[PDB]
């Protein structure tokens, strides 16, 4: 992702 | 002597005297236990945190809020926190003075029971009142008639006055609220890249929306600005330090007031609800409602919600109506503020529910004694 | 330039999990410039990574590898190396064979540090119980090179299982290697080219092209005693494999 | 012509001609770089390997997913899988005829805008489209009202579909799914006493995922069981040559999917996801949710899934109700056969994006045009 | 020879041919819009869903009621459901033969040019006749004296005929019926604490109504009865499968209709509206009236209604009084049978307005041979 | 009644009474058994000899780790070295008192089940417990918030607690630690041209690596510097007279620790797996747990640790964070000191697993009262 | 709440 | 049975890291049943493992090895290690004595081949300065071993560096060992019983006990010339000891 | 309607 | 350990 979880 | 006031209801909980200018005792009503096991001998810590220790460590508690949409639903978690706010923070006995307790029109009756059953069996008070949160909004604007709009975190209510005797068929409640608007907030954010999951990032997209999120007076138009621009970008820090950046999402969220075709929500708009309980007085007072709007609640604390919400009436309304809006400042505490006063007043003491009262008839009093 | 053929033993993750003996592997492969290595089982080149992670930590542009698919269905699936240094020489083509249960593989490099500026190598390790085959067979596989390829010069090593009674008096006239003077043969039959003390000459270094033997050191050909070199025992020598490395020096 | 259905979903991606019954070409999407220079016999250097050729090589290459939860996180690495399943694979060139793609609901809104510059561009293919892999699903099946349950191997999601209009505010996200399993499986494997850390070696534990492992009806009886009885214990041959013995850990790993607090994760279990996926949407609309409940996904695959999911939604649910949990076979590829379907619609022809629509109004067109 | 009659009443609407027993086309008068986008292009859909179409799927339709009070409002919506009920239900073409229409009396003037303007020109009817519901229910009793009761889902009216000769100035017209006693049972129906606010929700609470609901003799003894006793309660189920209690709003809501201080309505009680309407007629033939009572109307299916008409009368009435209440059967379709047997007349046959004269004389001839 | 805490990890055991501010029976946990059949004068270890004695005599003798990788592997040899702790060298029965034993995280079930078996039946001590040996740093620090960095002879680990509440999900082990570097240190010291194959050898080299190896923060450049200058080469004279010299290798065995590729490792470095670990960690505790970094273990006294650590931190960490490394001078002996405080407490009495409890359940207790 | 609404 | 007495110089890794002498010192050693070995300047016992290795390399069980812990007073600390062949002999009991650098040991053997069945061997390298001093004190050794461990016979031999100087005639008449007639001088003092030419006789030979005395061969006490028996120069002599070993039979 | 009810 | 690593 960009943010909350790893991705 | 001075009587206790409390304005219970989701979100922030604001405690008192009477007579106070401000509450002292604001904290959110969040309960939470721990999800993981312990495996430090000697911490100390409890096994249930509320106020501002859940808030402080809500990294490992799983938050839960005793009050949904105005309804208490668990009344184990929801007891400690009146046990907290009368011992931990205002650091006061209940059984000496009388306690004031507000509730949203238009409840179920099995909340107001079980309400009067704890204040006389677990505290014991020597006296108890519970008033509707629209009518307190009136007295801390120092006003007789109007329309009120208290739209707090969970439910968002009208309750039309005119010189007293509020008419109960005119009383509009709408489920959609402040705590709705971050579960929209939620789920637009992701669209941009940011996600979050579990109730320890909810407090967090709560304080994004108060810092950041605004009104425009326009909506159409407002979006074409963000299209070849990037002014309405700013920048925000997340606990962690990691830099996030809101783009056309600053003034989606607060849009779902208006249009609640963004959640799905059949019902009509903010707007149109007060035009709707409006209509539903009598022609010779509607001159005198179209004045007086005082609103109340954090939720209308969004920059622009005035502005907004004049033009949406004056367009539906019919020209030349005096149409004006009260927005003072500290009104996110409108509701404490009647109380306290009205607490105080000398004719209040007729109308208090003495232990006496409810001995004698049981919790059903409340229906009868007290509006 | 020193080019030599190793027949490493069983070549695989089992002899992977010792240490020193993976130490001792990567001492002698240092040694050449250009090495080739048969008969290694690997089948997810987990193996030849792992010589790479050793050969190449110095630096990653130390050493290039060039295997081959897994042509080799008998038992073990295993594939031809071409370690090279790629600053030393170049690759520019190669291909696969086009009898055998071992295709043969055909490489080039550009030596630009030897007169020899072209050259072509072959390896080809062979099945013991089949020895007169492919040794005649890659006969005619070199005249194809020379017009295919246009190359004067082809270099020719591999375990072709030779003397120790697997190849007989009748059958060394059958060699063409041996009767055509331009397939020279380096390595005499009285050198022992494996770890046992009894004396085999397995491999066979041939050298053939007119500029190319100019090029080769005269008596630098000669089997790898690395037993002894190093100061080991028979016991770790056959611990790395039965055979000793065969070298040629270039220049 | 034709159209060419491509699902790149996680760990395997799936390519093939519009109205056959099964995809032709599935491997796994993983894209290796050469770690150390080097060439190939009678081939040039590749530089890149993608699929099953990137398993042959894995000892001299590294091994790492495109994909993530569903997110395309590196784009070069994205160009390649691309390339090989046209050229290498489905041996067709892409200019020729339009393709489709799918990907999870509620995605960063970049991620689809990518997808889109890149095809436009790279291969210049006519036409385009994007879909949502719960909803290509439910064509498969053949039905037209029902839940969608698309456990993939990044993303878990539900999307409720009532006679073809679909619920935005009743879509749910879960990041647990496949891949989170098999990094679970890791440390409960450690406790019996094998290590596995090596990427090589985590596909190994996959595949004892795949074939070992089952949901119990009960957590505490069968585990009672485990504890003192050898026939649950199955022997494994790994590709090394060792065997080893799996007990009591066949259960646990498949289970987590019900209680996903044992990774950590505070988010409901997967029963509960779905339970509060129909609790969402209308109340007259919950009779038919309930009845139709479509399973998909790789993860779905364990035995006994449909009875323990039956199970947890029939407690939950209220009684006197026909539930119903549809678990055809053939749903590992429901996802796929429902592309092949909708392409081949003679209707769905007026969805296609062209060229000239893109070129005009540039990338952002996928947003309106297409969901 | 055959003549259509329809009731164009809300809510339910009945049609037929003239001389039939019984209506065959019965369905509520209600056209849904869908808002939601349709994700499945399986099939083309529609963008409006009359009669029970938008019945049987409203849990996504947005109920909306063309005539509200006895007043069409939305001309385009409801021309709509005219189409459906002639071709799609009746598979009838309005030109064959004639149509018969019915309407509230005291309807503004713009209602009845505007509904003739749509039989002739859309429809192209070669002859209609508007006729007042009230007076139709007389022919189905048939008797030609008394007081007509007739209390539809908008407007309740009251008009005395005495051997025919209508009196017009003693008609009055009430606009408290079954529609705003729904919304009544809305807003009471929160307090044993259940909600139904969307409107897809509100047509359950009318299946509640004419399913539990019943009338009390006398209300403030039962309610003594119901707080301290469980025999008047009883269950009900939703769709969705959940049981409800109903205690005290059993009966409270349909006593509303003698109490309409209850929803905020200035005027007095139907049994009242019924006393002031035979005191406005003369002494002469007030004795009559008495003696004929009839009572037409859906919202008269409560049981005990006619028990407790004849109750209150008897009190406003003088002594030695013959209060005779008529509640036959079917009243429900009362109105329907009398326009079938008026059509079935050859009288009236003379009486019909033709389209010459229409053409001659425009729309307002509705005025003069209409009446 | 005091209570014994032992270490029992690998390499050096330490042995103390609780309450102690320091160990005192130190010495590695190598036995070993005589080669050669000979004895010598007044000989009492001919089954094998324990402790610092076999050091004296590693020529005779041959050494065995019983410890790799922190598992125990011979049971038999383990018999030992508790025997000749408590006897020889503690100086107590430990029937009288009982003692509490460390393990590492993620260890298998059989090393900690056959613990309590040794413990109650050979040595039938009063009670026993297992902590974790990340755990137990954390109290000699005093802290409570932060994660533990230990990395002994055998493993590396962290594990992050939080306000006493640690994280399960959060615990990575790393193979890699103290051991493999000697190992490592010996391979490149063959090429120098010293040459050591024995055990004897192979303790002589891990004590240059305890003297003279050190971490460089510009280990890019250092060996540009140890290329052109000999000052950074330092001479150690060996037991037999031959004096080496250390060049480039003092600061390259010290890297193999955050580039694990030099020793073929594929897992991430030590500073890497400390990030990967923060974060899997809540977002809310993600700033608390950077602040408070402990380091631990025997392979953390190198010179110039701490810094590089830190700078490699804020690489990976977004900017404005407080990344502070909290080394407490004489951590070689954290984890016994930490022990000792959390055996003293008065507190940890109650978490004793006692002699009667083991009776009842078995050995099988070990996992359901410890972590 | 107990029918409607999730409370 | 054969006993022998070898002083090595300065015994420690510097001396086996040459292979050659390496070989050498096995040689003598297997030619005798009880070797007596002093100067042991080995402190980890390194030296002691790979001394008998070669030793038990083919028969686990051919010697056996006695060592003493480090009895140095002053910084140099020597061991007294013994290797004896199992079969042979057996080892009892042992015993460290409490004006010595280094205290003595004795220990008792069961030699069922000679005569004798229990005799105690007492070993000591006496110091150079002190040699006078400390020999006297071995007569009460003497007397110490005869009741508390009760043996008629004891043998006590060892490097006491006597003559040559360091012992002369008044200082011979001073120690008790020639005084008394109950144990007996044996290794002629002409001859020469160190690798240098100089005619040192540094080791002593002392035998007590009446049957003992009957189990010793006449004649058989003469210095073991390694450098002339096994075909050495003198420096190679002096490379592997400065000294030369002293024999004794008993039957 | 026009002015007083809704409609 | 059992499987995976040496021990
Ligand atoms: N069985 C019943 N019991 C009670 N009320 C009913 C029943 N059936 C219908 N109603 C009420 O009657 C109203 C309209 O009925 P009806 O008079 O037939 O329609 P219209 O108003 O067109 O004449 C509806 O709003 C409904 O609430
Ligand atoms: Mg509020
Ligand atoms: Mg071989
Ligand atoms: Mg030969
Ligand atoms: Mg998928
Ligand atoms: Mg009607
Ligand atoms: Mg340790
Ligand atoms: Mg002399």
């Amino acid at each position: 992702w960009x943010a909350x979880c790893p991705a | 002597i001075a009587a206790l006031v409390v304005d219970n209801g989701s979100g922030m909980c604001k405690a008192g005297f009477a007579g106070d200018d401000a509450p002292r005792a604001v904290f959110p009503s969040i309960v939470g236990r721990p999800r993981h096991q312990g495996v430090m001998v000697g911490m100390g810590q409890k096994d249930s945190y509320v106020g501002d220790e859940a808030q402080s460590k809500r990294g490992i508690l799983t938050l839960k809020y005793p009050i949904e949409h105005g309804i208490v639903t668990n009344w184990d978690d929801m007891e400690k926190i009146w046990h907290h706010t009368f011992y931990n923070e205002l650091r006061v006995a209940p059984e000496e003075h009388p306690v004031l307790l507000t509730e949203a029109p238009l409840n179920p009756k099995a909340n107001r029971e079980k309400m009067t059953q704890i204040m006389f069996e677990t505290f014991n008070t020597p006296a108890m009142y519970v008033a509707i949160q629209a009518v307190l909004s009136l007295y801390a604007s120092g006003r007789t008639t109007g329309i009120v709009m208290d739209s707090g975190d969970g439910v968002t209510h009208t309750v039309p006055i005119y010189e007293g005797y509020a008419l109960p068929h005119a009383i509009l409640r709408l489920d959609l609220a402040g705590r709705d608007l971050t579960d929209y907030l939620m789920k637009i954010l992701t669209e941009r890249g940011y996600s979050f999951t579990t109730t320890a990032e909810r407090e967090i997209v709560r304080d994004i929306k108060e810092k950041l999120c605004y009104v425009a007076l326009d909506f159409e138009q407002e979006m074409a600005t963000a299209a070849s621009s990037s002014s309405l970008e700013k920048s925000y820090e997340l606990p962690d330090g990691q830099v996030i950046t809101i783009g056309n999402e600053r003034f989606r969220c607060p849009e779902a007031l208006f249009q609640p075709s963004f959640l799905g929500m059949e019902s009509c708009g903010i707007h149109e609800t007060t035009f709707n309980s409006i209509m539903k007085c009598d022609v010779d007072i509607r001159k005198d409602l179209y004045a007086n709007t005082v609103l109340s609640g954090g939720t209308t604390m969004y920059p622009g919600i005035a502005d907004r919400m004049q033009k949406e009436i004056t367009a539906l309304a019919p020209s030349t109506m005096k149409i004006k809006i009260i927005a003072p400042p500290e009104r996110k505490y409108s509701v404490w503020i009647g109380g306290s006063i009205l607490a105080s007043l000398s004719t209040f003491q007729q109308m208090w529910i003495s232990k006496q009262e409810y001995d004698e008839s049981g919790p059903s009093i409340v229906h009868r004694k007290c509006f | 330039l020193k080019i030599a053929a190793f027949n490493i033993r069983t070549f695989g993750e089992t002899k992977m999990s010792n240490a020193t003996l993976a130490s001792y592997i990567v001492r002698i492969v240092r040694r050449y410039d250009i090495v080739l290595i048969q008969e290694v089982r690997d089948s997810h080149l987990v193996a030849v990574g792992k010589l790479l992670d050793y050969l190449n930590q110095d630096d990653p542009n130390t050493y290039h590898y060039v295997v081959s698919e897994p042509l080799g269905r008998n038992s073990y699936k295993e594939r031809y190396l071409f370690l090279f240094r790629p600053n030393k020489v170049s690759v520019l083509d190669t291909y696969q064979y086009d009898s055998f249960s071992r295709e043969p593989a055909v490489v080039k490099f550009s030596s630009h540090s030897t007169k020899v500026k072209e050259f072509a190598i072959v390896a080809l390790h062979s099945a013991p119980s089949d020895a007169v085959a492919e040794i005649n067979s890659l006969y005619d596989v070199y005249l194809d090179v020379q017009q295919k390829w246009h190359l004067n010069d082809v270099m020719l090593m591999g375990d072709f299982n030779a003397d120790c009674s697997y190849v007989t008096s009748s059958q060394w006239s059958s060699i063409r290697l041996r009767t055509s003077s331009t397939f020279q043969w380096l390595i005499p039959d009285s050198a022992d080219t494996t770890a046992t003390s009894t004396n085999c000459a397995y491999d066979r270094i041939v050298v053939a092209g007119s500029l190319l033997q100019s090029s080769v050191v005269p008596g630098s050909a000669a089997p790898f005693d690395f037993q002894a070199a190093y100061g080991l025992s028979n016991e770790m020598a056959l611990a790395i494999s039965d055979h000793y490395p065969v070298e040629v020096t270039l220049t």
